C-alpha cells in the first residue's frame, strides 16, 4: 500500500491532491501531529484525514487496533514539500520526544 | 468599502423590516471572483469567514460542545468545511457530520445517507448547513419555497436543537425555504450573511442566534426571502480575502456556558433572559447515540 505509492511517483506519478490545506497564522510551534494547525514560517497546515492514504484509499489502517494518527489532526507540511502532503507523510516520520520530522526541525542531538 | 475588512456581510436591520415582493437576483459582481490565498479552496475560505463572524454573535460555548454538520462532502470525497470547524471548535467538542455520499472526514462521526434513514434521541449546541442542490435552480420556472430537505432542517431544528443553541444554515436565491425564515424568529437574534469571498453569488448562511422554543416575532418566509433579495439587488457588495489573512484570534472562545435539563413548565422569563444572553443551554447530557437505518433486501 505505502509501498506501491513510493514507485507510484515513477514514469510521472500523479501525486494525491485536494489535501484540504488550512488557513493559518503560521506561527506555531512547527510540530508534525497537532490538534490544531500549527505551522511555522515554513510549512503548511493540512486537514489530517485528507493527508492519510488509509482514509483516501478507504482501507484499513496497519494498527492490530485500526487507529489513524491523522484523523481529527493537523498535519504540518514544509512548504517545498506542500505539493504532495500524503507523499511526505509515508516517507518521513515523526520524533516520539519532540514531536517533529526527523530531518525537517527534530534537533534532540 | 469599510466591509472588505470584514469576514462578509449581514443583512441590514431596516432591510428585514421591508415588505418586498419577490424578485429576480441580478448581482451587480456577478461574475467576479475573489484572490484567494495560494493554495486554499472556496470551501476553506468561505467556512472561515462565516466562523470569523459567527466570533462576533452571543454563542453559547458549553464543555463538550455539541456540533452537527450537514451537506459536509465535496465533489473531491473530502471535508473542508468540517476541517475548519474542527480548527475553531475548541479541543473536544463532539463533531459530527453528514451528507448523501461518501467523503473522508475530521468529524468525530460520519453519517451517510438522507435525513429517514439517521436518527438520535440527543440535542445540539450548533447546527451548521452547506446542504445545496444544484438542480434546485430553475430560472424558467417560479422561485417557490423548497420543501424537501428544509422540511428536514426545520424538524431537527424544533425537536433537537437545545434552548440556547444556534444554527447557520446555507440558502441561495433559489434554494429557501419559508418556514426556516419563520424559524428564525424562534431565536433571540438572526441574520442572513454573506461571505466575502463568495459576494458574487445569492448565496448566504441564515443565522439564529439563541434558540428560545417559542415565536419571540412573527416572521412571513415568502416575504422575508424577498427581502433578502432586495437586499442583494440593491447593495453590491466587494469581493475580498482580506480578513482570511488575519487568523490570530480565530479560535471560538471558550465560555463554559451552563448547561441545564429544565422543563417547559420552568421556562421562566429570567431562563428566557440567559438564553438571549449565551449564557444558558438547556438540554440533558446523556450519551450521545446516532443511529443509522439500513433498509435489507434480496
Ligand atoms: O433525527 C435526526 N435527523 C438527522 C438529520 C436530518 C437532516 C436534516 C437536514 C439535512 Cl440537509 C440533512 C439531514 Cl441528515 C440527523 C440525526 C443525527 F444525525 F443526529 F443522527 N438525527
Ligand atoms: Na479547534
Ligand atoms: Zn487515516
Ligand atoms: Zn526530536
Amino acid at each position: 500500500a505505502a509501498k506501491a505509492y513510493k514507485d507510484y511517483l515513477a514514469s510521472g506519478g500523479q501525486p494525491i491532491t485536494n489535501c484540504v490545506k488550512m488557513l493559518c497564522t503560521h506561527t506555531g510551534t512547527g510540530q508534525a501531529i497537532t490538534v490544531t494547525p500549527e505551522a511555522n514560517m515554513d510549512q503548511e497546515s493540512f486537514g489530517g484525514a485528507s493527508c492519510c492514504l488509509y482514509c483516501r484509499c478507504h482501507i484499513d489502517h496497519p494498527n492490530p487496533k485500526g487507529f489513524c494518527d491523522l484523523k481529527g489532526k493537523y498535519v504540518q507540511i514544509p512548504t517545498t514539500c506542500a505539493n504532495d502532503p500524503v507523499g511526505f507523510t509515508l516517507k518521513n516520520t515523526v520524533c516520539t520526544v519532540c514531536g517533529m520530522w526527523k530531518g525537517y526541525g527534530c534537533s534532540c542531538d | 468599502s469599510s466591509q472588505a475588512w470584514q469576514p462578509g456581510v449581514a443583512m441590514p436591520n431596516l432591510y428585514k423590516m421591508q415588505r418586498m415582493l419577490l424578485e429576480k437576483c441580478d448581482l451587480q459582481n456577478y461574475g467576479d471572483s475573489a484572490t484567494l490565498p495560494k493554495g486554499i479552496m472556496m470551501n476553506v475560505a468561505k467556512y472561515t469567514q462565516l466562523c470569523q463572524y459567527l466570533n462576533t454573535l452571543t454563542l453559547a460555548v458549553p464543555y463538550n460542545m455539541r456540533v452537527i454538520h450537514f451537506g459536509a462532502g465535496s465533489d473531491k470525497g473530502v471535508a473542508p468545511g468540517t476541517a475548519v470547524l474542527r480548527q475553531w471548535l475548541p479541543t473536544g467538542t463532539l463533531l459530527v457530520d453528514s451528507d448523501l455520499n461518501d467523503f473522508v472526514s475530521d468529524a468525530d462521526s460520519t453519517l451517510i445517507g438522507d435525513c429517514a434513514t439517521v436518527h438520535t434521541a440527543n440535542k445540539w449546541d450548533l447546527i451548521i448547513s452547506d446542504m445545496y442542490d444544484p438542480k434546485t435552480k430553475n430560472v424558467t420556472k417560479e422561485n417557490d419555497s423548497k420543501e424537501g430537505f428544509f422540511t428536514y432542517i426545520c424538524g431537527f431544528i424544533q425537536q433537537k436543537l437545545a434552548l440556547g443553541g444556534s444554527v447557520a444554515i446555507k440558502i441561495t436565491e433559489h434554494s429557501w425555504n419559508a418556514d426556516l425564515y419563520k424559524l428564525m424568529g424562534h431565536f433571540a437574534w438572526w441574520t442572513a450573511f454573506v461571505t466575502n469571498v463568495n459576494a458574487s453569488s445569492s448565496e448566504a448562511f441564515l443565522i439564529g442566534c439563541n434558540y428560545l422554543g417559542k415565536p419571540r416575532e412573527q416572521i412571513d418566509g415568502y416575504v422575508m426571502h424577498a427581502n433578502y433579495i432586495f437586499w442583494r439587488n440593491t447593495n453590491p457588495i466587494q469581493l475580498s480575502s482580506y480578513s482570511l489573512f488575519d487568523m490570530s484570534k480565530f479560535p471560538l472562545k471558550l465560555r463554559g456556558t451552563a448547561v441545564m435539563s429544565l422543563k417547559e413548565g420552568q421556562i421562566n422569563d429570567m431562563i428566557l433572559s440567559l438564553l438571549s444572553k449565551g449564557r444558558l443551554i438547556i438540554r440533558e447530557n446523556n450519551r450521545v447515540v446516532i443511529s443509522s437505518d439500513v433498509l435489507v433486501n434480496n
